[PDB]
């Protein structure tokens, strides 16, 4: 199958400045008729994707000069010249030569701000959880910029991977941060084996992970 | 194998 | 030139998906397009997975071709598409895609128009009332949540304060684990706020017609 790798995977801009998306492709999608059905989409946060691109370099009605593709055979670029607040979401570079036809992974076009360390919060379980024979422990980390975070659950020293419900919001509209909710379940009866909760962020930020913690007994 | 394209 | 797509909404595993591709502002037979079904899974991106000719020649997805099965009615100017033995992961937005060209042009074809979607979501579950946890903590602020735990379908509404307290506040977009959805919200107030004022996570779900409204309490 063709395996179609975009790069970056995420684009942080700033409104005005040029832009580019690498894709590739894992082997030659030039048709035997003699086009290659390379197909550029976007799709902006909250709508279905659009064509902007096709047949490498061609822009469909309505899409502004600003865009351009180039490239042949493997390698292909989209250029925006000087980005709008509308040119922002996932972009898809497509192939329609050989099936399956196969979209790239998303390249997702996004406001850029300076970095933000998340502010981490850990709960845990509410009595009413606890009565029901149930124990979740939540961590809030909260207005952080990039997106990329990593958070580990340890319960008394020892890592816990399996029973975590993560969520992220999209980026704030005003402020460009984003946020994450971790929340790990447990049972009462597990919950009351243990001693020391913590969650433990790794970002760019810091130097050193954040840790949150408590003790069930305090 | 190639995705038909008419002509 | 508009698409419409029409599918159930909720399934349970093992159903069969029907969907349904309804096209306006141009005729199926006189153009002669091609028509695909191309989904995006729960936080991935695009995957084609089938598309028919004007001739009713179909090509599919090798990854789930064995469950697809692509049509058109051409007196109907729609195009369906069935997918056996769903599961958890066809949990998707399904678009049809126009495959338009440009002119007379066949061979300068493209996707041009896409539906809004019709999202599907799998589950086991019968409607379920989510439990409803009050998430309470020396600083300049502190920060509450609120845990929303194990309902469907969707959506449920969280306010605090009945909409009074908006500054500050994330509400995190459900996620589906084991057929039941769990949401959360934090807020994060001043120090001199709570618990000295009362602050309540008002939350709804319509489906199974409950209100509840925690006040968060100091622990």
């Amino acid at each position: 199958d063709v395996l179609m790798t975009q790069t970056p995977l995420s684009l942080p801009v700033n409104l005005g400045e040029q832009a580019s998306i690498s894709c590739r492709s894992s082997q030659s999608i030039v048709h035997s008729n003699g086009h290659t059905y390379l197909e550029w989409y976007l799709q902006r946060p909250g709508q279905s994707p659009k064509l902007l691109i096709y047949q490498v370099s061609t822009r469909f009605s309505g899409v502004p000069d600003r865009f351009s593709g180039s490239g042949s055979g493997t390698d292909f670029t989209l250029r925006i010249s000087r980005v709008e607040a509308e040119d922002l979401g996932v972009y898809y570079c497509f192939q329609a030569s050989l099936v399956p036809l196969t979209f790239g992974a998303g390249t997702k076009l996004e406001l850029k701000r300076a970095d933000a360390a998340p502010t981490v919060s850990i709960f845990p379980p509410s009595s009413e959880q606890l009565t029901s024979g149930g124990a979740s422990v939540v961590c809030f980390l909260n207005n952080f910029y990039p997106k990329d975070i990593n958070v580990k659950w340890k319960i008394d020293g020892s890592e816990r991977q399996n029973g975590v419900l993560n969520s992220w919001t999209d980026q704030d509209s005003k402020d460009s941060t984003y946020s994450m909710s971790s929340t790990l379940t447990l049972t009462k009866d597990e919950y009351e084996r243990h001693n020391s909760y913590t969650c433990e962020a790794t970002h760019k930020t810091s130097t050193s992970p954040i840790v949150k913690s408590f003790n069930r007994n305090e | 194998a190639e995705f038909r394209h008419d002509s | 030139v508009t698409l419409k797509e029409s599918g159930p909404g909720l399934l349970k595993p093992s159903q069969t998906l029907s969907l349904t591709c309804s096209f306006s502002g141009f005729s199926i037979r006189t153009s002669k397009v091609g028509v695909s079904w191309i989904r995006q899974p729960s936080g991935k991106g695009l995957e084609w997975l089938a598309h028919i000719y004007w001739d009713d020649d179909k090509r599919y997805n090798p990854s789930l071709e064995s469950r697809l099965t692509i049509s058109k009615d051409t007196s109907r100017d729609m195009v369906f598409m069935k997918i056996t033995s769903v599961d958890t992961a066809d949990t998707a937005t399904y678009y049809c895609a126009r495959r338009g060209f440009y002119g007379r042009k066949y061979e300068v074809n493209h996707f041009d128009y896409w539906g809004q979607g019709t999202t599907l979501t799998v589950s086991s579950a019968k409607t379920t009332a989510p439990s409803v946890y009050p998430l309470a903590p020396t600083g300049s602020s502190v920060t509450l949540g609120c845990l929303v735990k194990g309902y469907f379908p969707e959506p449920v509404t969280l306010t605090w304060n009945s909409g009074s307290l908006s500054s500050g506040v994330h509400t995190f977009p459900a996620v589906l684990q084991s057929d039941l959805y769990t949401l959360s919200s934090s807020v994060t107030v001043t120090s001199s706020t709570w618990p000295s004022e009362s602050i309540t996570c008002n939350v709804a779900h319509p489906a199974s017609s409950t209100k509840v409204d925690k006040k968060i309490v100091p622990r």
